[PDB]
């Protein structure tokens, strides 16, 4: 996360790094006690659900929690090159027994109110500038969702942006997600203080740059796939 | 079951 700043324990009960052979790759949340959402191009390398491990709580030097993970489910019109249908779930191999700072996400309705310019919470522990290291500690950044239509302007991403996708990053630009963000959330909250994940962590034109938004792949064009693949609604 | 969070809320009206 480009422009944020370090999360406190607890804050974002659902986040977890998904480490491949003992080392964080990609970001990933809890959707119900046994599956994590997350991006298929975290697993475009390795897709052996032996060799990855999920983790909760905001350190990945000093996990709360290690977890097992049984299986890893692509999207299977995931496009790398477009970056199309960029979605993925994890099977925990044990349910989580869910506590404050440890528990699911809520799944948006296929029609949730997600407006242009609205604000939402972006975390991980990816890179602070483009390709640079991943952090130890969680962060968190609060950016505004920027419509397709505008996000697809000729000096931004041209028509790249497709449907399956959404924009979401701030004004003056230098907050964002960033390379090791791919997989986690995008989340707003409704008047009854429920949290949503509307966005996945994708992909960009390096990080924080104002004509070049991040781009997020978005969760209600997904919810008959996440519904098929783990009966879960919402 | 799903949706508990942080004391944050995301306003969309500050300037
Ligand atoms: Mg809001």
């Amino acid at each position: 996360i480009l422009g944020g700043t370090e999360a406190e324990e607890g804050s974002w009960p659902w986040q977890v790094s998904l480490r491949l052979n003992n080392a964080h790759h990609c970001g990933g949340s809890l959707i119900n006690n046994m599956w994590i959402l997350t991006a298929a191009h975290c697993f475009r390398s390795n897709s052996n659900p032996r060799d990855w491990i999920a983790t909760s709580g905001i350190s990945t030097t000093f996990p709360k929690l290690r977890m097992r993970v049984r299986n890893i489910l692509i999207h299977n019109n995931y496009k790398s090159a477009t970056h199309e249908n960029d979605i993925a779930l994890v099977r925990l191999e044990n349910s989580v027994t869910f506590t404050k700072d440890i528990h699911s996400v809520c799944l948006p309705a296929a029609t949730q109110n997600i407006p242009p310019g609205s604000t939402a919470y972006v975390t991980g522990w990816g890179a602070q500038e483009y390709a640079g290291h991943t952090v130890p500690e969680l962060r968190q950044g609060q950016v505004r969702i920027i419509s397709n239509d505008v996000c697809n302007a000729p000096h931004s991403y041209n028509g790249a942006i497709l449907s399956g996708m959404l924009c979401a990053g701030v004004p003056q630009g230098g907050v964002d997600a960033c390379q090791g963000d791919s997989g986690g959330p995008l989340v707003q909250e409704d008047s009854r203080r429920l949290w949503f994940i509307v966005g996945i962590v994708s992909w960009g034109d390096q990080c924080g740059l104002p004509d070049k938004p991040g781009v997020y792949t978005r969760v209600t064009a997904y919810l008959d796939w996440i519904r098929q693949q783990t009966g879960i609604e919402f | 079951e799903c949706g508990a969070g942080p004391d944050l809320i995301t306003d969309d009206d500050d300037k």
